Formats: structure tokens, C-alpha cells, sequence
């Protein structure tokens, strides 16, 4: 609200948020596999919608 | 509740471990001072062991890779332009010559003068 | 339903539209799987022939980088609309157990933060191409009337 | 006919479409945040635009 | 030591040079990934060697034979060191080889025929009624003038 603005044009740079983990952690590779699994199944686009 | 809550729920579903939704103390993302060289926020919680994993929109930079690791980005984004929605503005005096033309009216007036010259040349040269 | 649309006959695009969960894209995959005749093409150039010989009656779906590259090539008669449908991205590959992949990723982040990658993009996409400038607003905002009737 | 065409649809259009539209004019201004990585991006840029 | 860099002929990433018969070494090609690997070798400081894959395949695991082909299979069986190519980062490829962060994101767009302002001149004037009602109008005009005279 109040639905009064709009965004035009494409993106200007290559930005991206990802899951952070400390170095030397054993869970980073299964977390990355879970991120890839959620990306390929389109559930992230469903949550985006 | 929100996006990252369901994201952590999907992480715990597809990985099978208990989680603990905690809040950062200072409310900062992460920054390294030039003097103390001490990271703050969620970055400082991950470096100094105050946190275990951070599920939050943190910007993946080179200076943050030097202390901790990062996964692949789930949602890409970029720098955008914010303007207001163009509503109806008062057009005013420009409304009179607004439709069909901006320059062709002068051609209409010049052809009017030319046809008037032709009419005077025909009508006032018969004797 | 007038202007048809198709993808490539084999590849991960067909696996993406086939295994989609959105009902809109599900109806798209149902229409492209039940079209008469087949909207699928074998190569990219076959899709270019199928688009250019339809006079605005057929569209082709592809990657955004390839679409922006073809848009910047001769005869400069294509254009790319809409946002990205998926969060796809390419990265530098290395085998597992290699000691070089993390310094390679450090170099990738260094080239991304210094903006040299966007400079290479502007070099090999905007400057190398045979089309005009990125602003195609030459008589693309005609407000009132074409002057050819008046002429 | 054309005045009825203007009074029929009333399709309001945007004056600014691309990122080069900001450099193309000077009446409408534009800004970023006073401190942050956005200022580091626009400060250390190499593109003349 | 030396290092093997593999890729595939794709535009505009790997393109044939004009004097390809008159060139030698890694400078026989040109494009995006060539200068990308040049910047990587500049910021790291190693010698490389540009290679071309044989089968023309990117990477795929045949489930009947449980075998990978292309540059993925070249990296698994040790035929190459670092693959610098636009290879799609999927779930099935993470389990066999590693990947860096994505440098250029992309998506799926729509390609259309891009119509231009094809507005002709005099032929657009007699559009809205017909090109044949006007002749009957002129014929009825001259007929009514004959009636009046
Ligand atoms: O790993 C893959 N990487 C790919 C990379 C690219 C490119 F964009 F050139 F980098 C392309 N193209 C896009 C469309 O025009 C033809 C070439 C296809 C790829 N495919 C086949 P997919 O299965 O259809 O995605 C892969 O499998
Ligand atoms: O690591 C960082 N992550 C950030 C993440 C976000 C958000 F998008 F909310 F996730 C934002 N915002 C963008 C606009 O809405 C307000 C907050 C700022 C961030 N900043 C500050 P920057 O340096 O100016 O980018 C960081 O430093």
C-alpha cells in the first residue's frame, strides 16, 4: 500500500543472496545440495509468488 | 513468519535437523573495523561462534569469504530504479494542438496561404 | 492462443516445463505437448527459421543470454521481453577434491566486485554486435498519429 | 477520429524506461543511500555511463 | 606444473579467429571465456592450455551404463583440470564435481519477430471503407449531376 510506485528496467549488476555457514563446517555441502534441490523443484519460485 | 522461516523449514525438512530461530543483538548485518578487525552482526556471530548457521539475506562478498563460507545463491537480484506510478497530470494549454500532430499544423497553415495565393492568382487575373 | 510458442525438442528446458508446479506453465506444457503440428525444433537455427517465417505468429523460448546475443546480431529483427523465469546461472567448474577451486572462486568474486565482468559483457554484447544502441526509442513512442496519412 | 482515440483508451505511459534514460535527461533527478555498498559500486565503476 | 583447460566451440564464448591457420597456441581462439580464463590466470599466476572437447557434449550421465560424457566425464576420468565453459549447475553435477559461485545469472525469455513501424502512405488513406465503394460513390455522384443537368 498505497500501490503508488512501480519499478522499470532490468537489473544493473549481478547480486545474489545465499545461505551462509562458517568455514570448516560439515553441513555446508548438504545445505548446498538442499538449496539446489529447492531450486530445481521450483518451490523457491512458488514462495516468491 | 515470512520467507526465511519457511526457507528454514524446508532446510530442516530436506536435511533433518532441529533449528533455533535466534535474533542478532545489535541488529547489524556485518562489518569489519579498520582498527580492531572485528566482525559484528551475524558475521561476528558466525566467526566468534555465537551462532551456528545464518539463514538471512546477507550479501555474498569477497571480504566475507575470507572468514566464512557461502552456498549458491537461491534468488538472483540487482540494482533497480524506484519511481512513482505515472498518474493523470493536468495537460493544460498543450491540449489544443495535442491530437494528430505537433508540426503538421504549420504545414496546414502554409498550404492555406498557398491555396489562398492560388485563389487570388486565378480570381484576379481573368481580364 | 493466436500467436504460438515453442521450445527446443530435447534439453533441460523441456524437463523444466514438464516438471513444473505452476498451473500456468503446466497449461503451457500441456498445449505444447498437444499442439498440431509440433512446436518443437531440432536446432537453434531451425527455431530461428520457424520464428522468422511466421511474421509475428510464432515465438521461441530460450536462455536469456542467448536471446540477448541473437538480439545483438544481424538482421537486428528480434527482441527480448519479460523477466527471468528461473534463477539459473553458470559458474566455473572443477572436480571434487581439487585444491584450486576455492582460489578460483576467490578470483571470480574479485572479478565480480571490481566490475570487470560487466565490462566484458558490454564489450562482447553491446560493442561487438552489429545492431544499434541499447535505446530503441527512435519513433517507438508515437503519441498521436503517423504523418504518412497527412503526407 | 484521433481525438476520440485519445479520449477512449487513456493509456498513461512512463517517461523513463531504461538506465540510460537517467543520463539522457537532467530535469528528473535520482539518488542512492548516503552510505553502503551501492555507493561503493557506483564509486568504483569503470563504465562511462 | 601445467594445467589443462577444456571448452567447446560456442558463440560468443569460443570463436574461431580469422587467421586461425596463421596462429598458434592458446591464442588461436577468441571470445568471452578466453579472456575470462586469461583473467583467472592473471589473478592466480599459472600456465594453462586451452582444449576442445571431442564429442561435442556438455555433460550427461547415461543411466544404463552409469557413465558421464563430455567435459564432465573428462573431469571425472582425469582428462582435464579446469573446465571453463557455460555448464549448467544442476543437482546431479554437484555430486561428481565442484562449482564456483555463479558470475552471470540468466533466465528464460521470449523471442518474437520484433515488428517495426510498417506504416505506408497513400495506401493507408483509403483503408477504412474499401478500395471499391469510392468508385460507386463517384459514379452515383456523376449520375446525380446528370439528373440535375
Ligand atoms: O549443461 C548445459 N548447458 C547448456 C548451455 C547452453 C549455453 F547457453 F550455450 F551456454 C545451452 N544452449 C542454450 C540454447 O541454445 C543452444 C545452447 C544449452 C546447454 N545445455 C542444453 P539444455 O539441457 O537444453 O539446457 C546443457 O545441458
Ligand atoms: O550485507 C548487506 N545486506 C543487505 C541486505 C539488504 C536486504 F535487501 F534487506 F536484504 C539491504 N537492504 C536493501 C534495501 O532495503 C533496506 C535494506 C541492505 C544490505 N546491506 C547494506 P548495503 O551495503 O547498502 O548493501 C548489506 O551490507
Amino acid at each position: 500500500k498505497p500501490c503508488d510506485t512501480m519499478k522499470v528496467g532490468g537489473n544493473l549488476d549481478s547480486k545474489g543472496y545465499g545461505i551462509a555457514t562458517p568455514k570448516g563446517s560439515s553441513l555446508g555441502a548438504a545445505v548446498n545440495l538442499a538449496v539446489l534441490k529447492l531450486a530445481e523443484q521450483g518451490a523457491l519460485d512458488k514462495l516468491k509468488n | 513468519e515470512g520467507y526465511c522461516v519457511d526457507l528454514a523449514a524446508e532446510i530442516a525438512k530436506h536435511c533433518g535437523f532441529k533449528y533455533k530461530l535466534t535474533i542478532v543483538g545489535d541488529g547489524k548485518y556485518g562489518a569489519r573495523d579498520a582498527d580492531t578487525k572485528i566482525w559484528n552482526g551475524m558475521v561476528g556471530e558466525l566467526v566468534y561462534g555465537k551462532a551456528d548457521i545464518a539463514i538471512a539475506p546477507l550479501t555474498i562478498t569477497l571480504v566475507r569469504e575470507e572468514v566464512i563460507d557461502f552456498s549458491k545463491p537461491f534468488m538472483s537480484l540487482g540494482i533497480s530504479i524506484m519511481i512513482k506510478k505515472p498518474q493523470k497530470s493536468k495537460p493544460g494549454v498543450f491540449s489544443f494542438l495535442d491530437p494528430l500532430a505537433y508540426e503538421i499544423w504549420m504545414c496546414i497553415v502554409f498550404a492555406y496561404i498557398g491555396v489562398s495565393v492560388v485563389l487570388f492568382l486565378v480570381s484576379r487575373f481573368s481580364p | 492462443t493466436e500467436i504460438a510458442y515453442g521450445t527446443l525438442e530435447a534439453g533441460s528446458t523441456k524437463e523444466f516445463f514438464r516438471r513444473s508446479k505452476i498451473a500456468v506453465f503446466e497449461k503451457m506444457w500441456t498445449y505444447m505437448k498437444s499442439a498440431e503440428p509440433s512446436v518443437f525444433v531440432r536446432t537453434t537455427e531451425e527455431g530461428m527459421i520457424r520464428v522468422r517465417k511466421s511474421k509475428g505468429k510464432y515465438a521461441y523460448l530460450l536462455e536469456s543470454t542467448m536471446n540477448e546475443y541473437i538480439e545483438q546480431r544481424k538482421p537486428c529483427d528480434t527482441m527480448k521481453v519479460g523477466g527471468n523465469l528461473d534463477s539459473k546461472g553458470y559458474g566455473i567448474a572443477t572436480p571434487k577434491g581439487s585444491a584450486l577451486g576455492a582460489p578460483v572462486n576467490l578470483a571470480v568474486l574479485k572479478l565480480a566486485e571490481q566490475g570487470a565482468l560487466d565490462k566484458l559483457k558490454a564489450k562482447w554484447w553491446y560493442d561487438k554486435g552489429e545492431c544499434g544502441s541499447k535505446d530503441s526509442g527512435s519513433k517507438d513512442k508515437t503519441s498521436a498519429l503517423s504523418l504518412s496519412n497527412v503526407a | 477520429a484521433n481525438l476520440a482515440a485519445f479520449l477512449t483508451v487513456e493509456r498513461m505511459v512512463s517517461p523513463i524506461e531504461s538506465a540510460e534514460d537517467l543520463s539522457k535527461q537532467t530535469e528528473i533527478a535520482y539518488g542512492t543511500l548516503d552510505s553502503g555498498s551501492t555507493k561503493e559500486f557506483f564509486r568504483r565503476s569503470k563504465i562511462a555511463v | 606444473r601445467t594445467y589443462i583447460v577444456t571448452t567447446i566451440l560456442e558463440d560468443p564464448y569460443v570463436m574461431l579467429k580469422k587467421n586461425a591457420n596463421q596462429f598458434e597456441g592458446n591464442d588461436r581462439y577468441e571470445g568471452y571465456c578466453v579472456e575470462l580464463a586469461a583473467e583467472i590466470a592473471k589473478h592466480v599466476g599459472y600456465s594453462y592450455r586451452l582444449e576442445i572437447v571431442s564429442d561435442g557434449k556438455y555433460g550427461a550421465r547415461d543411466p544404463d551404463t552409469k557413465a558421464w560424457n563430455g567435459m564432465v566425464g573428462e573431469l571425472v576420468y582425469g582428462r582435464a583440470d579446469v573446465a571453463v565453459a557455460p555448464l549448467t549447475i544442476t543437482l546431479v553435477r554437484e555430486e561428481v564435481i565442484d562449482f564456483s559461485k555463479p558470475f552471470m545469472s540468466l533466465g528464460i525469455s521470449i523471442m518474437i519477430k520484433k515488428p517495426q513501424k510498417s506504416k505506408p502512405g497513400v495506401f493507408s488513406f483509403l483503408d477504412p471503407l474499401a478500395y471499391e465503394i469510392w468508385m460507386c460513390i463517384v459514379f452515383a455522384y456523376i449520375g446525380v449531376s446528370v439528373v440535375l443537368f
